[PDB]
């Protein structure tokens, strides 16, 4: 059924927070990956070529 | 002899088919933008010398992060890439110009490189304004297509060359 | 201005379509530390010691 | 001496990684936030003569399939299985998580059912005498903890490295 004005509004705010809790969320994992990667650098950077050789 | 260069630029320039290009001969149309941080190797015959170009890669994110000191750490060489079909990728290169030189090493040998040479129709960044920008701050200059191939071998083989003459 | 409710479902389906995005994106965020974890947990497992000794 | 490995299992949002914070460092935190990637933490007991190093592993409680799983549990010599007992959902899903273990781990591995977040009873969805039966039905241990208040947080990972030890020796 076709959603009124403010079924849609209320979407959209739903969905404005949604992005907000998403672009926290890829920023702690973007953060998780850099602290890894200066401890990865720093002991043993042979784990990030490419292509990977053991 | 181990040469540790870094790529620099932009998100979208290039950055990670230079190296693609340049380690494997490969590229791909589809890239999108890098996580983390890698390198590839390439050696080559240098005279009567074997050296080995240990080549970085991340993605060109101009905002703080943990990695940025561990990955311009012990660099000796820099290729600092912009977009020549894409204005503000060049706008912003002395803002990396800026970075390289907070965090490198005195002696690196810095080329800037205009990649997608390929897209001549759509060029946004005359060869000449970044010819003598590069003139002017003691940097290397070519334009490149990792896409075609044109100029990518001599762009790292001429870093490479410059190391090697100061070492 | 008051948003009409074409303007506000334009707003709305762009949203929908940046969240399919991020949602995208944090997978492949979560598949690359899965990955490098991996790695990380075969060579050299004393990275992930909390608290960490270099 | 000896070192063994022991993992946390069980629902997002139990407490895992704040039991392993309270056992090995002493430390809590309110934090909600669902664990990334995969950390140990270290604890050395003395069991009779020898000193015994706990080695105390910790990631998110995700059902899906992860790369990281195998590594996860390869080498571990105990677990520790944990449910919120004012979560039943959590407490219904610990089969899951033991159909899990034994896909990894020998069938004889040293596991402790873990009831966490005693100080929240008054909330209570998960009869202790309840858990406690299955753990006995399963060849499983069990307590009921809290990583915010202490109660039987070190009885827990200590009765853990006891039985290990005695099943070494
Ligand atoms: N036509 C053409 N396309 C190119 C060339 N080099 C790269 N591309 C295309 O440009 C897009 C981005 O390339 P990529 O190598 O991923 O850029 P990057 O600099 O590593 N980006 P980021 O910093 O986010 O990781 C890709 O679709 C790629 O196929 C080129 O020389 N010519
Ligand atoms: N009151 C109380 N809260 C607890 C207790 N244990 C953990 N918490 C709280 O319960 C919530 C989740 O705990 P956490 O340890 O992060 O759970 P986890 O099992 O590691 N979750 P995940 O698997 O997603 O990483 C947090 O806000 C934490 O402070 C407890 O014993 N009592
Ligand atoms: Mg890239
Ligand atoms: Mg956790």
């Amino acid at each position: 059924r076709s959603l009124t004005y403010e079924e849609v509004l209320q979407e959209l705010v739903k969905h404005k927070e949604l992005l907000r809790r998403k672009d926290t969320h890829i920023r702690e994992l973007e953060d998780y990956i850099d602290n890894l990667l200066v401890r990865v650098m720093e002991e043993t950077p042979s784990i990030l070529r490419v292509p990977y050789e053991p | 002899f181990v040469f540790k260069v870094v790529l620099i630029g932009e998100s979208g320039v290039g950055k990670t088919n230079l190296l693609s290009r340049f380690t494997r001969n490969e590229f791909s149309h589809d890239s999108r933008t890098t996580i983390g941080v890698e390198f590839s190797t390439r050696t080559v015959m240098l005279g009567t010398a074997a050296v080995k170009a240990q080549i970085w890669d991340t993605a060109g994110l101009e905002r703080y992060r943990a990695i940025t000191s561990a990955y311009y750490r012990g660099a000796v060489g820099a290729l600092l890439v912009f977009d020549l079909t894409k204005h503000q990728t060049y706008a912003v290169v002395e803002r990396w110009l800026k970075e390289l030189y907070d965090h490198a090493e005195a002696t690196i040998v810095v080329m800037l490189v205009g990649n997608k040479s390929d897209l001549s129709q759509a060029r946004e960044v005359p060869t000449e304004e970044a010819r003598m920008f590069a003139e002017n701050n003691g940097l290397l200059f070519l334009e490149t297509s990792a896409l075609d191939s044109t100029n990518v071998e001599l762009a790292f083989e001429t870093v490479l060359k410059e190391i090697f003459a100061k070492v």
